[PDB]
């Protein structure tokens, strides 16, 4: 009988992996033909958008089945890992069939396969339940001491086959740094799959010149270059804000979940910014797209923060408190992002014609008023704290 | 056109986080 | 100032990414064409295998020296997490840049390439220790109550500019499981990407009849299936032997380097044995191909815990040590797969012609025998007791 | 051909690897 962290931790990263497969379709999409074959390519862009939001939020679903089902069990032993691989093995298997039922909504088969797959994993769960049930001192020691366990061997069972709950902190912390990590480096897996400079490419068309074959691919380059600051920086606002917290709640799980749903979407927006238009009116609507998406992205993780100062008494640590040591600290450094974005956004309308410039240069100010914050923060209350 | 409703959106949003704060603000 | 152990998580979900990148190309390979290419595939073929090991090696360097830096790094900060990100990001760029220089040898640009990659993270690490020792309260509590810090202040940096030295046991498993997640679902990816029945394709050549289209590609389902489950019981019995060591040394380090390296072939073989040939003898070398990588990923792990059983008096649990309570155990656990891998090989040479269905009913024997080792052992050590 | 020297090359690394448990049985 052994600590059941590592088990749960593998399984967090699988479930990262599951929940973001059906990005790859969109990043992997005919981007951009020019004159405007979009009156039709775009109904397969938006459906393949969809269907990664769905299957996205879907896996999202069974990862907190599967976080609650854990979380009532204590330890594991090696009976509980293999079953735990199999509820892994079947859970895989979701976004394929909600594709395929999509995909060919009319023929029965999808639909009953996907009730097949969730039917599998409700049953791999009771099978986990009982088993756990069956050998009392697996459970937490909360259920174990208890004497209505015979009550909860059926809840827990009706369950697997509301908003002031608790999540699991610690796998909450896990998932959201598996889908950060998986998208921050999403699109350089292309660039290493077919970017390196074929021999015979370079020979015709570069007559040799490597270097001219290299910079011909210099714009995919850049926008991995943004894509994975972004993603970090909005990574790094969800360290610094979870390092504060000593209790998750659903609706800071929900609001996480959204602001994940929402983060996937980056490698995208500089996809399609860093490939040029015909006419710099589609870039003006590229840059438009960016900045809605990275404020999506950001005002879930400052809601979710504000979600949990509601209950700060119970849920926050004492230095986050209204009034605490870095109460205003911890609200400036999630209210960056969403500012930053708003503005760029309202550019584009104002300013139009040099927000492009602006949005390059706000990627810039972004990080490194980051990496100030602190004395800025000193600053600024300095200022005002006599006005 | 949308640009400006879409902003609209976006303000409403923040403008909810923001009596969200207020509210706990309050509650103190 | 707060704990590392979250940044120090994400960064090695990172590496676990960055390093497992190269698979794809193997893995995404012009498989099998009949009438045998092979006399000039196999060129194409070896040098992408080459080229996955050599990366993954070079970006397990990268994240054994990460291991250490932020061994003697106890604590972090704002800056520390920002300089963090900046070394992540400028590792991810190895696997490209090598493939790079060994696709162009002869140019001087692919080489000088590399050299700066390696450059900018030293530069990025060096920046790192020196604003770690610049503050003295983040370093870990043995450094700091030392009175030699001066020389370590310019050891480390001449580090990061043997056998017996301890590693993070923390970060080994997690990227461990970084990577066996990875690998596992690998070849799950590919089969939501592009394996869903065209609406025009059932159409055509099926007739409409969904479910025939469907079963055309049962074989790499099969293989999906075939090969998750290898990984995950592999996984099982890495995470089984790491439940019992109190400290990781440099040599452990090492073989499960090797192990990870030898794992992550597994998609590629699974997925060539169930893409079938014109005729069975291929068929018994592809089943030959898949029991050695099977044996050589698992043999090293049970070296590892060999290893370790030279020092178990300090290295392990009491639980493991000689005449322990689970010793027995741990080594069948261990062994458990070298010795199907081999038997299923050596079929191969003495009943050829049942030698596939030997290595199907193998698939299914050695879960079960998982399942079971417990019972199983007690059984043999109850019979062998008294002869 | 190939097969039994390389099934030969496995038999020696399971070998190492028996010698290193025997030698640590051996120091105990």
């Amino acid at each position: 009988i052994q600590c059941s962290q590592r088990m749960l931790s593998f399984s967090d990263a699988l479930l990262s992996i599951i929940a973001t497969v059906m990005i790859l379709p969109v990043t992997h999409t005919e981007i951009s033909p020019e004159q405007q074959f979009d009156r039709s390519v775009q109904r397969l862009l938006a459906t393949r958008i969809a269907v990664y939001l769905m299957t996205f939020l879907i896996v999202t679903v069974a990862w907190a089945a599967h976080t609650r089902l854990f979380q009532v069990v204590g330890k594991t032993d090696d009976t509980l890992a293999l079953l735990n691989l199999a509820c892994m093995m079947t859970i895989t298997f979701l976004p394929y069939t909600f594709s395929l039922m999509v995909t060919f909504p009319d023929v029965p088969l999808g639909i009953f396969l996907f009730c097949v797959c969730v039917i599998a994993i409700g049953v791999v769960q009771a099978l986990i339940v009982g088993y756990a049930f069956h050998f009392p001192h697996l459970l937490s020691p909360q259920i174990q001491r208890s004497a209505h366990r015979a009550l909860y061997r059926r809840h827990v069972l009706g369950i697997v086959l509301d908003l002031h709950e608790p999540l699991s902190k610690e796998r909450v912390e896990a998932f959201s740094d598996g889908v950060y990590a998986i998208v921050a480096t999403l699109l350089i897996l292309d660039i290493c799959e077919d970017n390196v400079p074929d021999p015979k490419d370079v020979k015709e068309r570069f007559s040799g010149s490597l270097v001219a074959a290299l910079s011909a691919t210099g714009p995919r380059f850049l926008a991995y270059f943004g894509s994975f600051a972004t993603v970090g920086l909005l990574w790094f606002a969800h360290h610094s804000l979870f390092l504060h917290v000593r209790k998750a709640t659903r609706a800071m799980g929900l609001l996480n979940t959204l602001s994940l749903a929402f983060v996937g979407g980056l490698p995208l927006a500089y996809q399609q910014t860093s490939a040029f238009a015909r006419q710099p009116r589609d870039e003006l609507e590229r840059v438009r797209v960016s900045c809605t998406i990275i404020f999506l992205a950001s005002i879930f993780q400052l809601a979710m923060w504000t979600t949990a100062l509601l209950h700060q008494a119970e849920t926050l640590q004492p230095s986050v408190w209204f009034g605490g040591r870095e109460h205003v600290l911890m609200f400036a450094k999630l209210a960056l992002y969403p500012c930053a974005s708003l503005l760029a956004f309202a550019s584009t309308c104002l300013l139009s014609r040099f927000s492009v410039g602006i949005f390059h240069l706000m990627q810039i100010a972004v990080p490194c008023a980051f990496l100030l914050l602190r004395l800025l923060v000193g600053l600024a209350l300095a200022t005002l704290r006599v006005l | 056109l949308i640009p400006i409703a879409v902003g609209g959106a976006l303000a409403g949003l923040v403008l909810i986080v923001l009596i969200a704060y207020l509210v706990g603000r309050k509650r103190s």
